[PDB]
């Protein structure tokens, strides 16, 4: 393919991303639950 | 075990987009008529 | 190391002078 | 399709931050934070290279048409 | 009677407090810096040869939206004011970008400082693109890949914003008058209280908060205005300040003119 | 007399208004015209 | 198609004066101002000058079309005084107001770089 390095940069930043969402969002998510549980 | 999410569901609908795609039911009914309708028409 | 690794009193000394699940960190590939 | 020149609304040139953009989220910079090192103040200015799609990076992999 | 005084100093921004003139001087002032101080911008376009996958139009559109150096733009004329033939050294600068890929693989990047700057007017510093440092490669303009090539010609002219937007010297101007709103100008909309869901001004510690006893004074009128002047780097923050100030001057004295000569 | 481009392979060639419209390298049945000799000129805006 | 161009907005053409002044009849000591190729920088200015002159009783301005770059003043002056003289010295003092606030910038920039 022989790929540009700026769209390999942009992989990288949305690997990471894709991850870093996957934690936070999931994290954030059963907070959520949790309290409207306790409630 | 451990709950369910919703990021959970939204990787499942990913699961099923990743397979299926958006247009899946065009393609698999002409496969299915050019594969087995014509030989069962003739 | 990170914010993690460090000790919850020390966490507490670091005062503005937590995440919500609506706010995404942006993508250009997506998934499907 | 490629980064604009100036901000519509009011102007400003950021046109010359897209690579370094790039590099900041590279080095796992937050976009927020790095918008900030960029001094990109204004939230006009931030959602120019904040929404931006490179499309001409997809355009540049057909082959050319004169040689 | 009017004073100036000055908070912040760039090359590119400044923030000054004006204090003892009139609203509409101020906004005026600020009208003027925005839309009628000239600078030089690229404006015709002459196109050899484009193999990239931007249209024609669009990297014209692209390059006249580039900043120029327009110090000494006041010693030039207007294009339409000159009476020599076609384009000459006295009212237009010229540039010249070619730009190729050699190789036949990866990207090549075509920036602004890939312009060369080939005639203009003698001794005067007008004409080059601006350019943060020595080692900035400036605005992308396009891009390039394996046997596709650029080659332009263009043609750098004066004007002013009114005419289009990339004439343009300043890019927003802040501009904030009575922090504390005892004029009372505005009317603050509000669910239980405006005093704690309004935010606080930038300027607010510059002035006294009012006395919860001291009751409304209608005699007076907006007194000091607080205003910041960003510039795209084709002219500095101060040569903006005086030209915008010399602009609205010289408009006066053309309407001064032409009240005498009607006798 | 008037240029030509393949589709293909782009290469350069010329017709007659007398050969079948074809390359002559690679035989592939799409050409295009060759951009104009006159002058091109933008406004910029 | 129909866009006007844009250097119509500041050019001003040969048959078109720059000022036409015309007396108001209906009202003594007023005369109508008619300014081309103006807009609200100007006539902001002017105005809000002359406003704070005791010999001038009235003083207005209007953009009849946004499309149309021109307004037109009303002005009104006291017996002794006339309408364009009010202007003139009007003109004259903005012109000097203008002076010396460029000297002070140029005087605090110089103080502060
Ligand atoms: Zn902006
Ligand atoms: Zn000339
Ligand atoms: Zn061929």
């Amino acid at each position: 393919v022989v790929a540009s390095k700026a769209s390999s940069s942009m992989l990288k930043i949305d690997q990471r991303n894709k991850k870093l969402n996957n934690r936070f969002i999931r994290k954030a998510e059963m907070a959520a639950v949790e309290k409207r549980k306790l409630r | 075990d451990d709950t369910i999410t919703t990021e959970d569901c939204w990787t499942v609908i990913s699961a099923f987009f990743e397979e299926k795609g958006l247009v899946s039911q065009q393609l698999d009914s002409f496969d299915e008529f050019m594969e087995t309708s014509i030989q069962d028409l003739v | 190391l990170a914010i993690e690794n460090l000790h919850p009193d020390d966490r507490l000394l670091l005062v503005d002078p937590s995440p919500v699940f609506f706010l995404r960190r942006p993508q250009y590939v997506s998934d499907g | 399709m490629i980064i604009p020149v100036r901000c519509f609304s009011c102007g400003k040139v950021v046109g010359d931050k897209w690579d370094a953009y790039l590099r900041l989220l590279e080095e796992g910079k937050q976009e927020g934070d790095a918008l900030d090192e960029l001094k990109l103040k204004r939230y006009c200015c931030r959602r120019m290279v904040l929404t931006h799609v490179d499309l001409i990076e997809k355009f540049l992999r057909y082959n050319p048409l004169e040689k | 009677e009017p004073k100036v005084n000055i908070i912040n100093a760039q090359d590119d921004e400044v923030e000054l407090m004006l204090s003892d003139v009139n609203l509409s001087l101020a906004n005026s002032l600020r009208r003027t810096m925005l839309a009628e101080v000239p600078t030089l911008a690229i404006d015709l376009v002459e196109i050899k040869m484009n193999t990239s996958v931007l249209a024609d139009e669009f990297i014209s559109h692209r390059l006249g939206l580039i900043p120029l150096v327009s110090e000494d733009v006041e010693e030039m004329k207007y294009s339409r004011d000159c009476t020599c033939e076609d384009y000459c050294d006295e009212c237009s600068v010229v540039l010249e970008l070619s730009a190729r890929h050699e190789g036949e693989e990866g990207t090549t990047d075509v920036y602004s400082s890939s312009l060369i700057k080939v005639s203009g007017p003698g001794n005067l510093n007008v004409g080059e693109p601006v350019r943060r440092d020595d080692y900035d490669q400036g605005i992308l303009l396009c891009k390039l890949r394996n046997h596709q090539e650029l080659n332009i010609r263009c043609i750098a002219k004066k004007g002013i914003a009114k005419e289009h937007a990339k004439w343009s010297p300043c890019s927003a101007i802040a501009f904030e008058y009575d922090p504390h709103n005892k004029l009372k100008h505005t009317d603050f909309w509000f669910e239980v209280d405006a005093k704690k869901e309004w935010p606080d001004s930038k300027y607010a510690t510059w002035e006294e908060p009012p006395k919860p006893g001291e009751v409304f004074d209608y005699k007076a009128k907006p007194n000091r205005f607080y205003m910041t002047v960003e510039t795209t780097g084709s002219l500095k923050a101060n040569q903006v300040f005086s030209r915008g100030i010399k602009t609205l001057q010289e408009k006066l004295a053309n309407v001064l003119f032409e009240l005498e000569n009607s006798r | 007399g008037v240029k030509y481009t393949c589709g293909a392979c782009a290469h350069n060639f010329s017709l007659n208004k007398s050969d079948p419209v074809r390359c002559k390298e690679c035989g592939h049945r799409v050409i295009y015209k060759a951009r104009t000799k006159r002058m091109i000129q933008f406004d910029a805006r | 198609m129909n866009a006007p161009d844009r250097f119509e907005l500041f050019i001003l053409p040969d048959d078109v004066p720059k000022l036409k002044i015309t007396p108001d009849s209906r009202v003594p000591n007023c005369i109508i101002i008619k300014f081309e190729r103006e807009d609200h920088t100007l006539a902001n200015l002017l105005r809000e000058e002359l406003a704070l002159y005791p010999d001038v009783t009235f003083v207005a301005y209007k953009v009849e079309h946004p499309l149309f770059a021109n307004f037109v003043m009303r002005l009104q002056t006291e017996e002794g005084t006339r309408p364009k003289q009010a202007l003139e010295r009007a003109c004259a003092s903005i012109i000097n107001k203008l002076k010396t606030l460029d000297h002070k910038f140029n005087e605090e920039w110089n103080i502060k770089n």
